[PDB]
RNA sequence: GGGCUACACACGUGCUACAAUGGACAGAACAAAGGGCAGCGAAACCGCGAGGUUAAGCCAAUCCCACAAAUCUGUUCUCAGUUCGGAUCGCAGUCUGCAACUCGACUGCGUGAAGCUGGAAUCGCUAGUAAUCGCGGAUCAGCAUGCCGCGGUGAAUACGUUCC
């Protein structure tokens, strides 16, 4: 590695805010983060909101 | 059109449930525009009349919200 | 940030959650008597409690990427059955029925 | 740290025994990660270049090479020279925090996210990613970003035929 | 049944804005003139709302339409294509009426555009006038930014006839 010419590097505490955390190494010392992985509903198999969501209308007859 | 129930004419019901009691046939020439289109229309050919000629429209599952004028412009340009 | 996209900081609550695509003045009225964040802060100054109870009161709510691709099938939908009204929406004239030997120039 | 006894630990006994090898060695195993940039308004914008020379020392701390044209285009204004594009390569242990970056804390951030293509393998075993806006994991500060270009990234296995680079991403944490 | 509502274009008249003398939210007040019998419709109830159900009173200086609005007073944004503007549009509604698809008005949610005071040219007004704000009525089931009236606040200037 050149020195003087990269920027450093110390272990990144990556945090979330559904609370799970993980580790890295980054620039940064310490990273909170609002959605990861297991927080983003696309990860988490079949999702909640998008997919009870997403049902196309049915002839709305209803009324 | 709010919670009256959806509108039809009487007479194409009448035509579409002689058409849906047995089995589909020929199109139906039909001059009400007006009229709304149910769920139990669906696979019927219908001929609207668009001012001048009977247009054949044959309904699918998503051509029901809307009208049957919807599908026969009045105007044609170039 | 809050939808996958930004707010600003600067503003008050009420009116940088109308910049999310998919909330006006009204949900997001609607969303801070949930939340009880009492509409008169900056949302550079919350709290991680008091923003994360705004994110997933949104996260419950119809918002970013939803509407836009929900609106664009129901105008394919209308483009594609026949639908005069969907003819509207292709060619560039008026859709709800407005005079085009004048105006009409939002579209064209 | 973690991608590295993940990848051993995990995978290598389940995916040589899920593609039967006669050999430890033929585990395919990804060499290296190449971060294109290819930022050619140099041409209009003669400071342009600078960005990504900031930012993608911020992505990776490797400082990626202002890499220049090869060949005089004409019809791209461009005269052979004037350097286009930047471009890190990465192998150690930072790349294994890349993909944690990337799986576990950027592509969320993907503010349109759904399943990355399936179709994005070239038939010998490699893939790219690739990257329309400049932030996707929270080093790259809207504070600092007003041009929003995006990046190409390059994840190049050992792999020698396809699906089973298909069942190594798959296994490292990337969705499809 | 359609069209007179077409639409690449020009072109008269108008409405709304581009904003702090502003926008949003809450409080307080002040009008005139006119309409109502198969019509005006109180109050109560429900609905976020457009409105809805039961129904008092009224052939009307009595009762209703009818909770005037700019205004004034507090709170709030702070000069940006924005807490400006509302086009367009999707969805969900409401009322009228055999029926609102071409082709109705209105509401609710959301999207939010052109526009940051307008080239050549050009119009109106001499006082309760111009500017601005609402109200009313004909027409009419429903449709008004038009027209016809009404009030609210309410100016600037006229040396002069050289010129059109």
């Amino acid at each position: 590695m050149k020195a003087g010419i990269h920027p450093n590097f110390k272990k990144a505490t990556v945090k979330c805010a559904c609370g799970n955390e993980f580790e890295t190494g980054s620039v940064k010392e310490e990273v909170r983060v609002e959605i990861c992985s297991e927080c983003h509903p696309f990860y988490t198999g079949r999702q909640k909101f998008a997919s009870a969501d997403g049902r196309v209308d049915r002839f709305n007859k209803k009324y | 059109s709010l919670k009256k129930g959806p509108f039809v004419d009487g007479h194409l019901m009448t035509k579409i449930e002689k058409l849906n009691e047995t089995d589909k046939k020929q199109v139906v020439k039909t001059w009400s525009r007006r009229s709304t289109i149910f769920p139990q229309f669906i696979g019927h050919t219908i001929a609207v009349y668009d001012g001048r000629k009977h247009v054949p429209v044959f309904i699918s599952e998503d051509m029901v919200g809307h009208k049957l004028g919807e599908f026969a412009p009045t105007r044609t340009y170039k | 940030r809050i939808a996958g996209v930004d707010i600003p900081r600067d503003k008050r609550v009420v009116i940088s959650l109308t910049y999310i695509f998919g909330i006006g003045r009204t949900t997001a009225q609607q969303v801070l008597k949930e939340a009880g964040v009492s509409e008169d802060t900056r949302v550079r100054d919350l709290t991680e409690e008091e923003l994360g109870k705004i994110r997933d009161i949104i996260d419950k709510l119809k918002v970013e990427g939803d509407l836009r691709r929900e609106v664009s099938l129901n105008i394919k939908r209308l483009i594609e059955i026949g639908s005069y009204r969907g003819i509207r929406h292709r060619r560039g004239l008026p859709v709800r029925g407005q005079n085009s030997k004048n105006n009409a120039r939002t579209r064209k | 740290n973690r991608l590295k006894e993940k990848y051993n630990k995990e995978i290598a006994p389940a995916l040589m025994t899920k593609f039967n090898y006669d050999s430890v060695m033929q585990v395919p195993k990804i060499e290296k990660i190449v971060i294109n940039m290819g930022v050619g308004d140099a041409v209009q914008n003669a400071k342009a270049i600078d960005s990504a020379v900031e930012e993608l020392t911020f992505i990776a701390g490797q400082k990626p090479v202002v890499t220049r044209a090869k060949k005089s285009i004409a019809g791209f204004r461009l005269r052979e020279g004037m350097p286009i594009g930047a471009k890190v390569t990465l192998r150690g242990e930072r790349m294994y925090d890349f993909l944690d970056k990337l799986i576990s804390v950027s592509l969320p951030r993907v503010r349109d996210f759904r399943g990355v293509s399936k179709k994005s393998f070239d038939g010998r075993g490699n893939y790219t990613l690739g990257i329309k806006e400049q932030l996707i994991f929270p080093e790259i500060d809207y504070d600092k970003v007003t041009k929003v270009r995006g990046m190409d990234i390059v994840i190049v296995t050992t792999a020698n035929t396809d699906e089973e680079a298909r069942e190594l991403l798959t296994q490292v944490g990337m969705p499809f």
